[PDB]
């Protein structure tokens, strides 16, 4: 209702043109009062979705880490007392954080999940969920932390036994999922080995499918096995 | 560093 | 009275981790709650102030200009007929830039130049308030536009005479001003002879001074000196 | 291009 006053095509257009500027944080309104007229959306649009809130909350993530390590090194022994401003701040980063977070995985739950029924949008939108949930663990502290962990890892699983049975391991939204499903483990579930694993299996039966793509798909898919080998080479 | 995730930035 | 109910220090402590963080909304944000506290800010509060303000706009207006040159182009014989909304989305972002210059404007006329006595600050503000009415002529069109460029002009010219009477030629305010009010006469006014003119004689009069200076002042100088030596090579 | 000002970003 925010946008409820502008048709879903004005409103797809201004995305487009906020990307072009920059201008994220419009960009995810624009997307969320799009998704907000009920209908589903076509490939373009749930990137559309994706780029925008990615881009707002990883400004909100790398604000987060600044703040977290300097408030760390405040409780350092010998550090000068300062007062509670930091911690405070940091608290305020990390709530507006969490409000982008749930307000991504509201739109997924009312109702993008449950009306995509074919694997790239299902897939691309339960990778969306683990991602926010994700995002959500890096700063969680408290006695949820366990349940928003295991609200990431099922949602990515769920979209890895969707993508394994319907799409080909060159599939850009599979290595995506899979990359990113291999950083939870890695810095989330506290599993380098499954990380690992699951990054190298990846990446071999990615490379085995290349020869069946047109030069085209197989930029695509070679990009993103390029991270995957970037991780492995992080972390081996 | 951090690792690589998709979409970036 | 946003900021009302925190502490001037606190406003300020916030705002130098907020610059750390890039969070340059809240930054300014911090430094409006500071100033609206009604003491005087002193010379490392008066650069977080312009920091953070120049980073905001900063960003607008890059984001104007995007949105100008796709209005431009969607306006050449030719182009098809796109709806309105380029320039819908042209105009939100113009008012959104032009409040960001009326809150400037009005911490400087409530009550900051009027408390200025010392040339460094009372320069400083003045200088600002030429900058923002600067920004506000990058945008205007109507009726306005003429006054709006005037009240830029006269800004930097009562900072650049009391910064004549009162300031050595390498003193960085006053080379900043300088650079600031040469380009307003090459962008705004449409007076290039003027702009080359200013930068030329402000560079001319700087060099002869830094002899005068330690090694930080020197360096200090030198770095906004090259600046008008860097337009001065775009303009000839 | 456009021209530099002071403070630059
Ligand atoms: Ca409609
Ligand atoms: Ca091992
Ligand atoms: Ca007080
Ligand atoms: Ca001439
Ligand atoms: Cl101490
Ligand atoms: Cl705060
Ligand atoms: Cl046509
Ligand atoms: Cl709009």
């Amino acid at each position: 209702g925010a946008m409820g006053s502008m048709e879903r095509a004005s409103l797809i257009q201004k995305a487009k043109l906020a990307e072009q500027a920059e201008r994220y944080e419009d960009m995810a309104a624009f997307m969320k009062g799009a998704v907000e007229k009920g209908e589903e959306l076509s490939c373009e649009e749930r990137n559309l979705l994706s780029v925008a809130y990615k881009n707002v909350v990883g400004g909100q993530r790398a604000a987060w880490r600044v703040l977290s390590s300097i408030e760390q090194k405040s409780n350092e022994e010998g550090s000068e007392e300062k007062g509670p401003e930091v911690r405070e701040y940091r608290e305020k980063v990390e709530t507006e954080l969490q409000g982008v977070c749930d307000t991504v995985l509201g739109l997924l739950d009312s109702h993008l999940i449950k009306e995509a029924g074919d694997a790239e949008s299902r897939v691309f939108y339960l990778k969306m969920k683990g991602d926010y949930y994700r995002y959500l663990a890096e700063v969680a502290t408290g006695d949820d932390k366990k349940r928003i962990i295991d609200s990431a890892r099922s949602a990515y699983q769920e979209a890895m036994d969707i993508s394994k049975k319907e799409m080909p391991p060159t599939n850009p939204i599979r290595l995506g999922l899979a990359l990113n499903f291999s950083v939870f483990h890695y810095e989330i579930a506290n599993s380098p080995e499954e990380a690992i694993s699951l990054a190298k299996t990846t990446f071999d039966e990615a490379m085995a499918d290349l020869h069946t793509l047109s030069e085209d798909s197989y930029k695509d898919s070679t990009l993103i096995m390029q991270l995957l080998r970037d991780n492995l080479t992080l972390w081996t | 560093r951090r690792p690589s995730s998709w979409r970036q930035e």
